[PDB]
RNA sequence: GAAAUUGAAACCUGGCGCAAUAGAUAUAGUACCGCAAGGGAAAGAUGAAAAAUUAUAACCAAGCAUAAUAUAGCAAGGACUAACCCCUAUACCUUCUGCAUAAUGAAUUAACUAGAAAUAACUUUGCAAGGAGAGCCAAAGCUAAGACCCCCGAAACCAGACGA
RNA sequence: CCGAGCCUGGUGAUAGCUGGUUGUCCAAGAUAGAAUCUUAGUUCAACUUUAAAUUUGCCCACAGAACCCUCUAAAUCCCCUUGUAAAUUUAACUGUUAGUCCAAAGAGGAACAGCUCUUUGGACACUAGGAAAAAACCUUGUAGAGAGAGUAAAAAAUUUAACACCCAUAGUAGGCCUAAAAGCAGCCACCAAUUAAGAAAGCGUUCAAGCUCAACACAAAAAAUCCCAAACAUAUA
RNA sequence: UCUCUUACUUUUAACCAGUGAAAUUGACCUGCCCGUGAAGAGGCGGGCAUAACACAGCAAGACGAGAAGACCCUAUGGAGCU
RNA sequence: ACCUCGGAGCAGAACCCAACCUCCGAGCAGUACAUGCUAAGACUUCACCAGUCAAAGCGAACACUCAAUUGAUCCAAUAACUUGACCAACGGAACAAGUUACCCUAGGGAUAACAGCGCAAUCCUAUUCUAGAGUCCAUAUCAACAAUAGGGUUUACGACCUCGAUGUUGGAUCAGGACAUCCCGAUGGUGCAGCCGCUAUUAAAGGUUCGUUUGUUCAACGAUUAAAGUCCUACGUGAUCUGAGUUCAGACCGGAGUAAUCCAGGUCGGUUUCUAUCUACUUUCAAAUUCCUCCCUGUACGAAAGGACAAGAGAAAUAAGGCCUACUUCACAAAGCGCCUUCCCCCGUAAAUGAUAUCAUCUCAACUUAGUAUACCCACCCCACCCAAGAACAGGGUU
């Protein structure tokens, strides 16, 4: 019979060679996720379809921001083969009230607060 | 069909792709080991037979003074034993030693110029008393038996030297 | 074509996504007066603001919930101290 | 010649299917993306204890909005102006 | 499926009936069919004047004619300078898990041919502890309206007649 | 058109059966079962629809759910957080339930069937692209226009068999048993002359003879109309 | 009758003239091979062939046409008979 | 045989979960005699109907055991309390069996037989293995336990397609195709002297008979032949034919049944429609196979008995294509029983030279050798007549 999957805890245990490969820091884990569905919920079990709806991943290739917390991570580990997970980086910091209209999420995972649409003078 | 079948059941395409991707890849060295200079072979301990021959060979050159070097032709065993019986009558021995054992002995020794003689099947005719005259007539029975040479009393002599010494 | 190269340059795999080619207004008046914003650009601005406001809301909520847990742990530590001050031993100990 | 008994891709004797070179590359590309997902799920920002109760107020308020909308369902008001405006169908010139 | 009991107005000269495949079958129970009982049609179209035929002009179904056909293919679509040539495309309905299916039905044109009922509930008005133009219902009901329930086909059975 | 004439009437007989069931547009919308003179049907439930009321629903952290029983199974049930927005009850009824194939666990058959029968999940009866054509495999869904763009799945590999050179006399036909069986019909022991040789590993003799070797030296394929895209080992993924 | 058929006449036949049906018919601009598919393809896939066109023959195909065929099964459908 | 109810396996861990499934049962008995009266809250065999547990209270003492051990409503009985069906078809109709090929109607490819298709248990074939037969000897042949693949000819299994006009079998006609070759051809081995044989590789160009009983397919034997191949093709072909066996109504024999009536048996008889719309096709312009006799030759071979190759000749037969001088059916002609003509190799192997691997070795090494096409057809007056030309048209002649 085909049923759900219990992923062993050892799978989600980053090795020291992985921190030098993906650029992450275990001492200072990132605060927010950037989840993007890259696979169809079709031909997948119904429980995977429901979790996609709960995470707001209906439309494909539409980035969504989630919190890096165990309860949210629990849902991600179920549909981890249908989404792309990237950390959210803040080179300029959290957007303020005056920077809401100037935000832009680049493909690298960084959210800039000054989207000037102007070539760099440097 | 059943999970286990007598014939090889066809795998699902997703499973078949998984098997193909997860195939063993042997490590490939940057330079093939055969082309690189191989390390020197480990030393080979000498066989007890080889070190036994050296002691026996050294005795021959020291005990008996006359040594005759000849080519051990492919004579019939009946004719080869009969000549040995004729040589035993005149107290003449017919000793045969391998070249790969005898050559190294003569490489560093007094009898250093006898090295080129031992090429192929060779036999040694030795005796304490140099009965050259009695030996020559025995070897004249077979015209195809060559007398390479010898060394009598620490003096190297050719076949003609034995003929002169016999007379 | 070229989607992989663009992602390595910090751009979008699809050039129509964002950048000068798409975000800029497609036309303007001859006098120089700016054109009214296009419908697609207005939709993207609203979508980006909602994404930005969610990022601020999610980050603030985690910090607010982290301070509360830190405060409760401090409160639990203090409660142990208060109970110890009650009365002094007597009898064998004195 | 070359008949496959029954249907092609079902049955005991099916038409053999082989994995192409790009098919292997596509699967490897998928694996690399998911292998990176395992890395980012191994570093939670907060533990289970810290996370607890950090969004109870927002979740409670969110459902109260659903209850308010669900309990506000009622027929719309009926105005007397709209009933009289149907008499305009017979408006004409003198 | 009652009865006691209760008690009703009542002005023929009309039509949100049909208009020649409709309305009676009806131009007629004739033609025609059957030994008999019995069954049972079809259709007509000028004008004030035919004692104006110099007449009741044009256009309109399928079917033809005007005007046979040119590689290739569910006959079309995307197109194109251009009909074809190029590219793409497994007729329709019904019955089945599944029909391009070599499963059913249809040559085609025109006309005709198949969802009727208000108990409850709902919706919208009136009045309201009452509602209703006797009766009936009522612990917010009661009165009124609106809004849901097809067509063709057996082999048979019985009664009375007509036939050797 | 006589296993019961024809005609009229009852009669618009009845048919759980067959066929048909007429304008436009939008929306929601599929596979648990039980009973049945019942399995070509119907009723109820499940599911589905609308309206209405209400508040939790789904996901799920520990904790928790048996012993005789180690297929010590995959995994459920319960379940706060959390992610989310549904769920329950009330009112009114219709309709579907002669299912398929794929993956997986296990039955029946033959560890056959496009076989039959359960369970979990997917797809199909909902669109499109790709597997040659293709209901069930893979990619992918919420709907329009464009002579824009980025991508998903997506192109089968493989060609297999050379090989020793030279040499060999002898205590002996080792005894037993056998017509005689001698290294080789069988057997008990397997020492030994000689630089170096099995009281013999195979052949050939009724038995012997003869021979070689050991020793010194030097991995297939064949069916019926007619094979079947054309091809191409070498310009930087 | 056949080995083993053959000749001839008549009718039919074909052509000219006159008269003039019927079953049939989703639409067809109606090819072959191989493969595929609801398991037997003129229409799908891959190859090959291919100006148009009437008349006369032929009967392999169009699961050809003609009476919901015969044949088994179903119905709380009929009838005869015992 | 089975139909209701319960337990165990499938169903391994909450519940649930099917057969033709894999196993065993139950239709009771016993102890009570408060096995009394009432009442919160729950379970529930996937609905309903039924079924199960139960605190407290009243009243007494000081929710019986058992997995199943059961039957609704109506009705009847009864003062009442209560009781009543192997209604076992067990969600139960108050009470009803056979037969129909004399059959009828409505449907069904949900569903049978024939066929097609799936599958390869069975069947069939080749290799692998080397035990064992073959005087000796696995491998001239043959073959066990098995193994590895292929084939889709039988017997089965599946019920997917066809129930709104194919009965099936066999024969006649004409056949196309496969090669796993019966014959002709080529070539290894042989327990191959020569003839005969056996076996293996190659070869599908050509051929593969006529009869008696039988519906026959097949088979039996009759005579032959170089041989009388195995199959497939809608178990080819039935809008080409046959209707003998089976199949509808009649009847008989034997059998079953009270009878009606039935039959995997025997016997007799028994309607086989169609005017071609479409596709395809309608002179493959022309290369032939085989036997016998003779010669070589009574030669090689053999001790004799026996007895061949290759090459050449003759004769005959069929097949293909023509013709009418005879013969014959017949007569300005057609026709055969008559006459005439007929033209290529076949690549399985057998050997040289010669390296890898200084020999040798025929070479999926370079190389060498043996077997490794022709003919026919070809122009461009026409009214009408004639014609050896012809359905029409076309074609030839008209001097
Ligand atoms: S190529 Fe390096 S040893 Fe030959
Ligand atoms: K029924
Ligand atoms: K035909
Ligand atoms: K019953
Ligand atoms: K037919
Ligand atoms: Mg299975
Ligand atoms: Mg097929
Ligand atoms: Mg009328
Ligand atoms: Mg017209
Ligand atoms: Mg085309
Ligand atoms: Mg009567
Ligand atoms: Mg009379
Ligand atoms: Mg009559
Ligand atoms: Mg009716
Ligand atoms: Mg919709
Ligand atoms: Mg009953
Ligand atoms: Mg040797
Ligand atoms: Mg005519
Ligand atoms: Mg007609
Ligand atoms: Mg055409
Ligand atoms: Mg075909
Ligand atoms: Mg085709
Ligand atoms: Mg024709
Ligand atoms: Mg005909
Ligand atoms: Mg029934
Ligand atoms: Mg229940
Ligand atoms: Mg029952
Ligand atoms: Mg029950
Ligand atoms: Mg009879
Ligand atoms: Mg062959
Ligand atoms: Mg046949
Ligand atoms: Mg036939
Ligand atoms: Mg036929
Ligand atoms: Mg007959
Ligand atoms: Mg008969
Ligand atoms: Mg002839």
């Amino acid at each position: 019979k085909f049923t759900r999957s219990r992923i062993p805890e050892k799978v989600f245990q980053a090795s020291p060679e992985d921190h030098e490969k993906y650029g992450g820091d275990p001492q200072n884990p990132h605060k927010l996720h950037i989840v993007t569905r890259i696979k169809s919920t079709r031909r997948r079990p119904y429980w995977e379809k429901d979790i996609i709806k709960m995470l707001g991943l209906e439309k494909a290739h539409t980035p969504q921001v989630h919190k890096n917390i165990p309860s949210v991570n629990a849902k991600l580990k179920v549909v981890k083969h249908l989404i792309r997970i990237k950390p959210l980086k803040l080179p300029q910091g959290l957007p303020a009230e005056e920077n809401m209209s100037n935000t832009c999420l680049k493909s690298t995972g960084e959210l800039v607060v000054q989207w000037h649409l102007k070539p760099v003078e440097q | 069909s059943k999970a286990v079948t007598r014939h090889r059941r066809v795998m699902h395409f997703q499973r078949q792709k998984l098997m193909a991707v997860t195939e063993y890849i042997p490590p490939k060295p940057a330079i093939h080991p055969s082309c690189l200079p191989s390390p020197p072979s480990p030393p080979q301990e000498e066989i007890g037979l080889i070190r036994l021959l050296r002691r026996e060979i050294a005795a021959v050159f020291q005990d008996n003074r006359m040594i005759a070097v000849c080519q051990n032709v492919a004579l019939s065993a009946e004719d080869k034993l009969l000549m040995r019986h004729q040589l035993r009558k005149h107290k003449i021995l017919m000793k045969v030693f391998p070249n790969q054992v005898l050559k190294p002995f003569l490489e560093d020794s007094k009898y250093q110029n006898l090295l080129p003689l031992f090429v192929g099947h060779n036999m040694l005719l030795v005796s304490e008393e140099p009965k050259v005259k009695e030996m020559v007539r025995i070897l004249r029975t077979v015209p195809f038996l060559p007398l390479l040479g010898g060394c009598i009393d620490d003096t190297i002599l050719s076949r003609q030297g034995f003929i002169n010494y016999s007379k | 074509a070229g989607g992989q190269w663009r992602l390595q340059q910090g751009l979008a795999a699809n050039p129509s996504g964002y950048g000068p080619l798409t975000e800029l207004p497609d036309w303007s008046y001859a006098d120089g007066r700016p054109a009214p914003p296009m419908k697609g650009q207005l939709r993207r601005k609203a979508e980006r603001e909602t994404f930005a406001r969610r990022v601020v809301l999610l980050s603030q909520e985690m910090d607010a919930g982290l301070q509360a847990w830190q405060l409760r742990q401090q409160k639990l530590q203090e409660e142990q101290r208060k109970q110890e001050n009650a009365l002094k031993p007597k009898g064998a100990s004195l | 010649r070359g008949r496959i008994p029954g249907r092609q891709w079902i049955g005991k004797h099916r038409r053999p299917r082989f994995v192409s070179l790009r098919a292997k590359q596509n699967m490897i590309r998928r694996l690399e993306i998911e292998a990176e997902n395992h890395y980012w799920l191994s570093m939670p920002y907060m533990t289970r204890e810290q996370e607890r109760g950090h969004a109870a107020v927002r979740r409670r308020e969110a459902f109260e909005a659903i209850k308010a909308a669900a309990t506000s369902k009622f027929p719309p008001h009926r105005f007397i102006a709209d009933q009289l405006d149907h008499l305009n169908v017979t408006k004409k010139w003198s």
